């Protein structure tokens, strides 16, 4: 090449260390316990329960319920097995077959 | 427990667990100026408004026995020379610095290493000047008058 | 806004607010002895439609030189009866009661200021079966302060609370999930005893205004404390102010 | 007396370049493994910054050239020794010039320009030198620098340009004299009040008046740059001009395009790569589109730039290095001067004006006809009768003074129209 | 502007071939739309790009225009337009896409110093100033020179202007009622 001035992006920066902050000992969700429960309501009186300041994991509730089917929107549930959130809010009932 | 500012993007943050609060700054990123002469093997760097501190320890870490600190930023591979100037120059750095490119050549070598690129100074323009006197020489003054052309 | 800090800036934030420019109503009543059945209609008895931005003057009595803090009770609901769900906030000199449980409400409810009673009970409800209650807790104020501000809106489900004694920017509560929408509230009149113009000049009041969603510029110094606020709709000054992200 | 103001010409602006890859996708493989399949864009982008830049750097040396070109001065001229020409004083113009000084100095007036505006082309080095570390937390041209767009130096210092406005300064006032035409300061100051129609007789009596009225005008210059001058106003809306089309290119940085988020690390957090590759094409497509709307920009104001110092070079050229017999093109007719300084992207211009206070009415003939059927026009002046005589009198300054083959230019036949005069066969 | 028919722009490929032959009429319309969005903006692009050259074009079009009726055709009365000074004259040749001039200057090869006056006072008061030129003090008379060739002449009328006054600094000189 010939003489001249070049703007060149080289090797210039890497991240060496990691830093990595949780809160200790908080306590488990236990939201198979109210997942498999026994009073199940209907369509027309769905039910809520509010998760937060604690601790989950998708392979225990993924393997403790009977599970057929799971798919996710706006999501993806390889991306859920290490994050946090503010809080996860779950809804249930029990289906009419037709519907 | 969170900074942002008005664009939405975290500056700062107060720990949890040790109440310790910090700022947070992006990693530094740039480039780099290249300065290369013809049918030489590497070029001389410059890295605009970086000291040299900052550029061999956190980004540089293959070594450089030529490194000097200057007004643009940081100048690898080149010698600093800028009482030395020059009229034309095809390196030009900004702020009236250039890159000049001197081989060390079989009359006058060195068999130490050495660095053929040189900083120095770039000045293009002048006046011409004269030795005579800005007074005046006994009521006249002294003038330079062509007598041939 | 949420555990967020700003400082030295402007914001554009859209949220719910109060349109500048519209009415407050001082909606609280009072009577010594005798309540009138005025009180308890279509003028007094408001719409809950997103929610309502509220501000209270903290009355403080002297009873043998000791301070005395009370102002009105607010309630919210839809039907007011026991197969609905209805939420009572009510000061007792210091500690602020919130309940929302499934109570059984009088025709003409009142409270009743318990320095100087009344010539009847307090009674706004009676409720021998101890009623469900989705939410009850008790929360702490400022004695000494003069005004206190609210924010209760409604949005999918959910029942939010702000408030604040010290300034006026609220901060948060808290939250209540329902499942149903809230239509109506109403500020309960205080049967005191000696609070009137005869005693010793004292007055209730409680101004009352609706909330929206919509922006507003926000104003934030170098303790992060919101300085200057404008709503970017309600003029053409402000159209300026909020196209030119300025107070100036 | 003697009229003084100033001019601002722009003939530069501050030299951007664009690091198109970083603006776009700062530092994401998936960005730019999305990004390589829109093939040159980003060469484009910086061949056009580079090309653009390349055109600043000419026209600065075209103007560092005319200001050189020709001027011839002593060895022995040392500006803390002469600083001053027959009565009129130039030290608040004159930099540092001599074999003992160190060239990097500015004069009074350059050093009132430069202390307004903030961002010079010294600020912009300072203001970058502190980004590692903030140097107080944040910046904004800090903020700029880390998504890929910087401001980059000129070829030549302010000290450089500096030292060749001094040059050309100095070069009125001593004895080669190579841009006074040769003559003195105060010789020329005389001929070109001579060349507007004042006689030189005035001219002689009126040197000490002409050399302080030279001296109030250059101090009422000096005084001048406060909050509402034009020059002023004109510089730093060049500066403010530069500093809002930075600050919108990089608010295109937080739009959403269409997307779910303008930031690409929520997008990669959040959606399997089949799916985030959707997103990213949004971001990338209106990051595109807004690098190639500020190109286009850039390119229509060069051609403004360069047709202003082509009028800059002109000026210099004729209006402070000599002077021209164009009526009206610096000044306003009654023009006698201009003196050049530097100025931040630009060059501030001082022109000095013959000015009239008072007047007297009078009544004058344009032609006389004499007798051998000739006739005489006055030669700039008119004729007028001084106790039934007729005399000359010039234009510009009333003073009356006798009729001479200097004072008009005869012809061997007069027009209709010229009043009749038998009894002129004077001096 | 021809290597962009080789860009993809975000679909599967470049050839509207290998587009049109396999996938749907349905399914082809949004690789075709992605194309024909990538080449519209080069087209638009390179459109803007031309129409600033042309603008650069004119004006030095303009100049040169200037250079033919003032420094070729004629001589202006003007100093430092054409040329660098010292300038007698011009003529100018076609060029590929322009014009080619040529200037001729005056060049000084060899120097002398001399003490000048700039204008002389006379008897009765009377101040002279030379034209274009320096008063030198040759076997101690005053003489003109001329100011770029040193070639010592009388003081005429043709030689000065005249004023009925002198400057200050004048040299005084009343030996001098030449022609
Ligand atoms: C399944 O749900 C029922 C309620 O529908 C839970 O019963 C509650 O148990 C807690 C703790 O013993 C009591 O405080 C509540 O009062 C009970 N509710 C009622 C309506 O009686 C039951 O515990 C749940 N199952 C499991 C395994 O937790
Ligand atoms: C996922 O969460 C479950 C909690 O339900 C974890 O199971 C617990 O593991 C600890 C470790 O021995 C035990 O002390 C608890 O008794 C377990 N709880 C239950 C309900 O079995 C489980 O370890 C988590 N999974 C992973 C991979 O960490
Ligand atoms: C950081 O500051 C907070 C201040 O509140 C500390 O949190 C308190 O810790 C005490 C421990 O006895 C608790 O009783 C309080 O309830 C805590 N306050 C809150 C708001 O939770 C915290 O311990 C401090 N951290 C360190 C490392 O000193
Ligand atoms: C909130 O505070 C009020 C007043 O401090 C509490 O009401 C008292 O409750 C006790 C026991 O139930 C009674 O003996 C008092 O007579 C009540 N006082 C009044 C003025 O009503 C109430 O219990 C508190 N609630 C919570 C959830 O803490
Ligand atoms: C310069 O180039 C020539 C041929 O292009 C080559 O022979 C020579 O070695 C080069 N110089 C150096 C120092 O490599
Ligand atoms: C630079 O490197 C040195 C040594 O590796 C380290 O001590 C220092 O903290 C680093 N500074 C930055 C800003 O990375
Ligand atoms: C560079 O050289 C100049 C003289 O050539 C000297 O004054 C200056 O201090 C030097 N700077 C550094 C950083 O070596
Ligand atoms: C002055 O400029 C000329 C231009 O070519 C250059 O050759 C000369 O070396 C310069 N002299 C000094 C002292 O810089
Ligand atoms: C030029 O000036 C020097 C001073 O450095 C002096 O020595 C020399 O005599 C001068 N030459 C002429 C021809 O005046
Ligand atoms: C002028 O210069 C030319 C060539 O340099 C020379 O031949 C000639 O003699 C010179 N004329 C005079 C008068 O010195
Ligand atoms: C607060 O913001 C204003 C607005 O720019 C600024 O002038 C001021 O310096 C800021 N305060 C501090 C302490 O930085
Ligand atoms: C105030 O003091 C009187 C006695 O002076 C007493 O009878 C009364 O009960 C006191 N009030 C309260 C609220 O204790
Ligand atoms: C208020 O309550 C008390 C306590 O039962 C009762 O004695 C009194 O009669 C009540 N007041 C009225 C007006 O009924
Ligand atoms: C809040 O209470 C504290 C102590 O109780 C007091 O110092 C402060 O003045 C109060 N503020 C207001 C606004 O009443
Ligand atoms: C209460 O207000 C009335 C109204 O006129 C006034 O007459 C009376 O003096 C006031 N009493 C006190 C204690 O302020
Ligand atoms: C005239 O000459 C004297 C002596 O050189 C000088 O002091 C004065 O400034 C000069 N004045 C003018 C108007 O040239
Ligand atoms: C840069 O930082 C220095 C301190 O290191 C400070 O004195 C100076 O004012 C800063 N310059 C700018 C333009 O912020």
């Amino acid at each position: 090449p010939n003489t001249g001035v070049y703007d060149l992006s080289g090797f210039t920066v890497k991240p060496v260390a990691t830093v990595y902050r949780r809160i200790p000992n908080l306590p488990d969700c236990d939201i198979d316990n109210w997942l498999n429960n026994v009073s199940v309501p209907s369509p027309l009186n769905w039910e809520r329960r509010i998760f937060s300041n604690c601790n989950f994991n998708l392979s225990t509730l993924l393997r403790l319920v009977h599970v057929d089917s799971f798919s996710c929107n706006n999501l993806d549930k390889s991306k859920i097995f290490g994050s946090c959130f503010n809080s996860i809010t779950v809804d249930k009932f029990a289906i009419p077959n037709r519907r | 427990n969170l900074l942002y500012d008005s664009n939405g993007n975290i500056i700062g943050f107060k720990d949890f667990l040790t109440n310790k609060t910090y700022t947070i700054l992006p990693c530094y990123s740039g480039r780099v100026s290249a300065a290369f002469y013809q049918n030489s093997s590497s070029p001389a760097l410059l890295y605009r408004n970086l000291k040299c501190s900052y550029v061999l320890n956190n980004i540089s870490f293959i070594s450089q026995p030529f490194y000097f600190d200057s007004y643009l930023g940081c100048v690898l591979n080149a010698v600093n020379l800028t009482s030395y100037s020059v009229s034309s120059c095809d390196l030009r750095m900004g702020s009236g610095f250039c890159i000049d490119y001197a081989l060390p050549s079989s009359g006058s070598a060195s068999r130490g290493i050495s660095s053929p690129y040189r900083f120095v100074t770039f000045e293009p323009f002048n006046v011409s000047f004269v030795n005579d006197s800005v007074e005046t020489v006994g009521g006249l003054f002294e003038i330079q008058i062509p007598t041939n052309f | 806004v949420l555990n967020r800090v700003y400082l030295n800036t402007t914001l554009l934030f859209t949220g719910y607010f109060p349109k500048s420019g519209a009415n407050f109503r001082d909606l609280a009543l009072k009577g010594s002895k005798y309540l009138s059945t005025l009180w308890y209609k279509p003028p007094f008895l408001s719409d809950f439609n997103n929610g309502i931005f509220s501000k209270v003057k903290n009355t403080k009595l002297y009873v043998n030189n000791t301070l005395y803090s009370e102002f009105s009770t607010i309630v919210i609901g839809s039907v007011f009866v026991n197969t609905s769900y209805t939420i009572v906030v009510q000061p007792h000199n210091g500690i602020l009661e919130i309940t929302a449980c499934q109570y059984t409400m009088c025709e003409y409810p009142h409270t009743v200021c318990k320095s100087k009673g009344s010539i009847r009970n307090e009674s706004w409800h009676i409720d021998s079966s101890e009623p469900l209650c989705l939410f009850k807790k008790n929360f702490t104020y400022n004695v000494s302060a003069d005004w206190l501000y609210f924010h209760f809106y409604q949005e999918r489900g959910v029942f939010y609370a702000y408030y604040a004694d010290v300034g006026m920017p609220t901060t948060f509560l808290f939250s209540l999930y329902l499942g149903t929408i809230l239509s109506h509230y109403y500020v309960m009149p205080l049967t005191c005893k000696a609070i009137s113009s005869n005693t010793d000049n004292e007055t209730l009041e409680y101004w009352v205004t609706p909330l929206s969603r919509r922006q507003y510029l926000l104003n934030f110094d170098e303790h992060g404390v919101i300085t200057n606020a404008v709503d970017c709709s309600s003029s053409f000054l402000s159209e300026i102010q909020c196209k030119t992200q300025s107070f100036a | 007396t003697i009229a003084g103001h100033e001019e601002f010409i722009q003939t530069s602006s501050p030299k951007v370049t664009i690091d198109c890859s970083a603006f776009v996708c700062s530092n994401y493989a998936a960005c730019h493994d999305l990004l390589s399949e829109y093939g040159t864009f980003c060469d484009n982008i910086n061949s056009i910054l580079n090309e653009v830049n390349d055109l600043l750097d000419i026209t600065q040396l075209q103007v560092a050239n005319a200001l050189m070109q020709g001027v011839t001065l002593s060895s022995n001229l040392n500006t803390n020794l002469h600083s001053d020409v027959d009565n009129i004083d130039f030290k608040s113009l004159l930099g540092c010039l001599g074999s003992q000084c160190g060239s990097s100095s500015r004069s009074l007036l350059e050093d009132l320009l430069f202390n307004k505006v903030k961002l010079s082309d010294v600020g912009f080095v300072e203001a970058y030198n502190n980004c590692t570390g903030g140097s107080e937390i944040r910046d904004l041209l800090c903020v700029q620098s880390f998504n890929g767009i910087k401001v980059l130096p000129p070829i030549l210092s302010e000290t450089q340009i500096s030292g060749y406005t001094t040059a050309a300064t100095v070069a009125a006032m001593f004895p080669p004299w190579s841009a006074a035409a040769g003559v003195p300061f105060s010789l020329n100051v005389q001929y070109r009040i001579n060349g507007l129609g004042v006689t030189m007789d005035v001219l002689n009596k009126n040197q000490k008046l002409i050399a302080n009225a030279f001296n109030k005008a250059l101090l009422s210059i000096q005084n001048g740059f406060t909050a509402t001058n034009s020059a002023l106003a004109k510089i730093q809306s060049v500066v403010n001009a530069n500093a809002q089309a930075l600050n919108s290119l990089l608010q295109q940085l937080f739009n959403k395009f269409g997307a779910i988020s303008s930031s690409l690390q929520e997008i990669l957090s959040r959606l399997d790569p089949p799916e985030a590759q959707v997103q990213i094409d949004r971001l990338i497509n209106g990051r595109l589109t807004a690098l190639n709307a500020y190109v286009s920009q850039q390119l229509s104001d060069i051609t403004l730039i360069k047709a202003g110092a082509s009028r800059a070079i002109e000026k210099v050229n004729e209006c402070v290095k000599s002077q021209s017999p164009r009526i009206n093109f610096c000044g306003n007719g009654n023009h006698i001067l201009s003196l050049v300084q530097n100025a931040p992207y630009g060059l501030l211009f001082i022109h000095f004006s013959y000015k009239p206070t008072s007047f007297k009415t009078v009544l004058v003939s344009p032609g006389l006809c004499l007798s051998g059927d000739r006739g005489i026009a006055p030669k700039q002046g008119y004729f007028i009768k001084q106790n039934d005589s007729w005399m000359f009198t010039g234009s510009s300054y009333y003073y009356p003074e006798p009729i001479s083959d200097k004072n008009v230019v005869f012809m061997n036949s007069c027009s209709v129209n010229f009043t009749k005069a038998p009894f002129i066969y004077l001096n």
